[PDB]
């Protein structure tokens, strides 16, 4: 009569509610499996993320919580929407892993990148994912980790904005957490970092849809680096000034390049026909991309002039856009760190809450 | 200017 029971998947256990069946393997998160199930109940598809003892270590412990918190006091329509969670452990001193459960979207961007969309549905995609963002940051909430395998698509065109555990607060206080490609110049050269980070993810994708492929690729983190300055070119001395020494050095020895423009990068011909009216102008497109594909950190555009952008506003909708933000418990600040074993206490009360 | 309603997944 037991609630749950167990299903092997491969070499990993999912101990989950009766209710959840037909398990099947999907991916991962920043932590976890993530697995689609029936909820038979709700008779409808999700997806499952399996947090392994979260609280095992330090960095698992506090990437888990915030998951958890942020999955739960977030509500907006392009942010991925929470739906149970629970752990099978029956006390907090027995404790070890816990389950969420997500609605389940068609396919992740990899995907999109992948066939040649028209301007209105790439520039309505954008759209979703910015409000998504602006959602995010209207709470000083930052994502860190945008890209194709975190946005997920439905087949009506709805997007959503995926995986939280990475998601913090501005600063510095690993660099090599986020994905490699969609590193921001800050991240890459070690120097702390501020809301339009994500911006810069968005221009990766943006770019990656254009492109096909994978804007700037780069085979190890420093090489990342020259695919940058490739193709922007050489920033500029004023720039170089904030960077540590120690970086700031090698940086300036790189070789300078002027670097392709944006006409360039992103020749007409990449681009579909033009739009209906004016705004979704293949060149519209470029002027953003331009704007957001800054390696000078505060000489770049932001969500809010990014929803402003004559390539993305003409789906402009203030309920939209200028939502309610997230109210996140404040005792909660991202970063105070604890014993393994306090960790393993707020977790559990979090999963405690959470629980029906 | 109408948002579009359908994605191809196929």
């Amino acid at each position: 009569d037991n609630n749950f029971y167990s299903v092997e998947i491969g070499d990993s256990t999912f101990t989950v509610l009766k209710r959840y069946q037909n398990l099947k393997p999907i991916g991962s998160g920043a932590q976890g499996i993530v697995c689609a199930a029936y909820d038979a109940i709700l008779e409808r598809n999700v997806a499952i993320k399996k947090l392994s003892r979260p609280f095992q270590n330090q960095t698992h412990a506090k990437r888990a919580y915030r998951e958890l918190v942020l999955m739960k006091c977030v509500n907006h329509k392009n942010i991925i929407g929470l739906l149970n969670v629970f752990t099978p452990q029956k006390s907090l001193e027995e404790f070890q892993d816990v389950y969420i459960v997500m609605e389940l979207m068609d396919a992740n961007l990899s995907q999109v990148i992948q066939m040649e969309l028209d301007h209105e549905r790439m520039s309505y995609l954008l759209y979703q994912m910015l409000c998504g963002i602006k959602h995010l940051h209207s709470a000083g909430i930052i994502h860190r980790d945008l890209k194709p395998s975190n946005i997920v698509v439905k087949s009506d065109c709805t997007l959503k904005i995926l995986d939280f555990g990475l998601a913090r607060t501005a600063g510095t206080s690993t660099p090599y957490v986020v994905t490699r490609y969609y590193r921001a110049p800050e991240v890459i050269l070690g120097m702390g970092y501020k809301e339009n980070v994500d911006i810069w993810s968005v221009g990766c994708i943006m770019g990656e849809m254009i492109k096909g492929g994978v804007l700037f690729p780069g085979t190890d983190h420093i090489d990342q680096w020259n695919k940058v300055i490739e193709q922007l070119g050489t920033p500029s001395p004023e720039f170089m000034k904030k960077l540590q020494p120690t970086v700031r050095t090698y940086v300036e020895n790189r070789p300078k390049y002027a670097g392709y423009s944006f006409e360039k990068l992103f020749p007409d011909v990449l681009f579909p026909a033009d739009s209906e009216h004016n705004k979704l102008k293949a060149s519209q497109a470029r002027d953003l991309l331009s704007k957001m594909l800054v390696i000078d950190a505060s000489k770049r555009i932001s969500v809010d002039e990014a929803l402003q952008h004559p390539y993305i506003n003409v789906w402009y909708d203030p309920s939209e856009a200028e939502a309610p933000p997230p109210k996140i418990p404040d005792k909660q600040l991202d970063e105070r760190e604890h014993t393994i074993e306090e960790w393993k206490e707020l977790i559990y009360k979090e999963v405690m809450d959470l629980e029906h | 200017p109408k948002r579009p309603t359908t994605l191809n997944l196929f």
